[PDB]
C-alpha cells in the first residue's frame, strides 16, 4: 500500500 | 450548476490510486499509485502514454513542475523521485526523511520542491542538487499536505496534530498557526489561486476557506464524508467557481465557492475517491479511488 491509502495514523 | 459528465476511465494501476495532478500545460494527466507506480494519460483522450518506475515502496503523492517538464514523487521508501517525464528517468533521489514521505509540491520559479512526512516535519529541497536546504519541526503529527503560495514566498502546511501553519520559505520561520479549539486532524491544505486564501479539510466532514492573514472562518462545505483519508480538494476556476473534493462515500462533490451549496455530485467510483484535480484551461475534473477501484475518471463541463 501507500500511507495516503490506508488510514491516517 | 455545472454539468460533469464521464468521459473516460483510465484502468492499468494494480492497487490504490493516491494522487492526480494535471501537468500546467493541459497536455497530460500524472497519477501515482500504492502499486509503486507513476503512470501518464493523455488529458484530453485518456490514452495511456507511459509508465515510470523505480520507487520500491507505494507512492502517496506526485507532482509537476511549473514547465511540466518534470515530476516529483512522494513515497513510503522514504524518498522523493524528482523524474524527467520525456525520458521516464530518476534524476535524482531526495533522502532525508525518516518515515514515509506524504505530500509533495514545487514551488512556482520550480527551484525548490516542498515536501510532508510521517517524520512530522516539512522539507525543502534545491532541485537542480537535490539537496535538502532546511528541515521544518513542522508539526507533531505526520504531515499531510505541503502547498507554496503564488510566488513561492510562502509554504502551508497541515497535519493530523490539528493544525495549519503559514511559513516564509525564504527564512523558514512559522508567520502563522491556524487552530480550530477542537482538533480534527487537518487532512489537505492548500493557497486559493490568488494565494488570499487557505482551503483546509478537517477529517470531521468538513472542508473550511480561511483567510489566513485576519484568521477567519470565511466558508464552510459540507455534505461528503471524511473522516479516514486525506482526500485532496481544489479551486475550480475554468468556468464556474467550484470547491471540487472527493469523498469517502465514492463519490466527487461540487459545491458553489460562494454560496457553498452543493451543485454536483459525480456518481461511478466504487471506492474512496482520494484525489480530484481541475484541468488549467478546460472545464475538466480528473477523480481517482482506492484499492477496491484503482481507476480514475475524466469529467468534462460545458461550464
Amino acid at each position: 500500500g501507500c500511507a495516503r491509502s490506508r488510514v491516517f495514523y | 450548476k455545472p454539468n460533469y459528465a464521464l468521459k473516460f476511465t483510465l484502468a492499468g494501476h494494480t492497487k490504490a490510486v493516491s494522487s492526480v495532478k494535471f501537468s500546467p500545460n493541459g497536455e497530460w494527466l500524472a497519477s501515482s499509485s500504492a502499486d509503486k507506480l507513476i503512470k501518464i494519460w493523455g488529458a484530453y483522450d485518456g490514452k495511456f502514454e507511459k509508465t515510470i518506475s523505480g520507487h520500491k515502496l507505494g507512492i502517496s503523492d506526485v507532482a509537476w513542475s511549473s514547465d511540466s517538464n518534470l515530476l516529483v514523487s512522494a513515497s513510503d521508501d522514504k524518498t522523493l523521485k524528482i523524474w524527467d517525464v520525456s525520458s521516464g528517468k530518476c534524476l535524482k533521489t531526495l533522502k532525508g526523511h525518516s518515515n514515509y514521505v506524504f505530500c509533495c509540491n514545487f514551488n512556482p520559479q520550480s527551484n525548490l520542491i516542498v515536501s510532508g512526512s510521517f517524520d512530522e516535519s516539512v522539507r525543502i529541497w534545491d532541485v537542480k542538487t537535490g539537496k535538502c536546504l532546511k528541515t521544518l519541526p513542522a508539526h507533531s503529527d505526520p504531515v499531510s499536505a505541503v502547498h507554496f503560495n503564488r510566488d513561492g514566498s510562502l509554504i502551508v502546511s497541515s497535519s493530523y496534530d490539528g493544525l495549519c501553519r503559514i511559513w516564509d520559505t525564504a527564512s523558514g520561520q512559522c508567520l502563522k498557526t491556524l487552530i480550530d479549539d477542537d482538533n480534527p486532524p487537518v487532512s489537505f491544505v492548500k493557497f486559493s489561486p490568488n494565494g488570499k486564501y487557505i482551503l483546509a479539510a478537517t477529517l470531521d466532514n468538513t472542508l473550511k476557506l480561511w483567510d489566513y492573514s485576519k484568521g477567519k472562518c470565511l466558508k464552510t462545505y459540507t455534505g461528503h464524508k471524511n473522516e479516514k483519508y486525506c482526500i485532496f480538494a481544489n479551486f475550480s476556476v475554468t468556468g464556474g467557481k467550484w470547491i471540487v473534493s472527493g469523498s469517502e462515500d465514492n463519490l466527487v462533490y461540487i459545491w458553489n465557492l460562494q454560496t457553498k451549496e452543493i451543485v454536483q455530485k459525480l456518481q461511478g467510483h466504487t471506492d474512496v475517491v482520494i484525489s480530484t484535480a481541475c484541468h488549467p484551461t478546460e472545464n475538466i475534473i480528473a477523480s481517482a479511488a482506492l484499492e477496491n477501484d484503482k481507476t480514475i475518471k475524466l469529467w468534462k463541463s460545458d461550464c
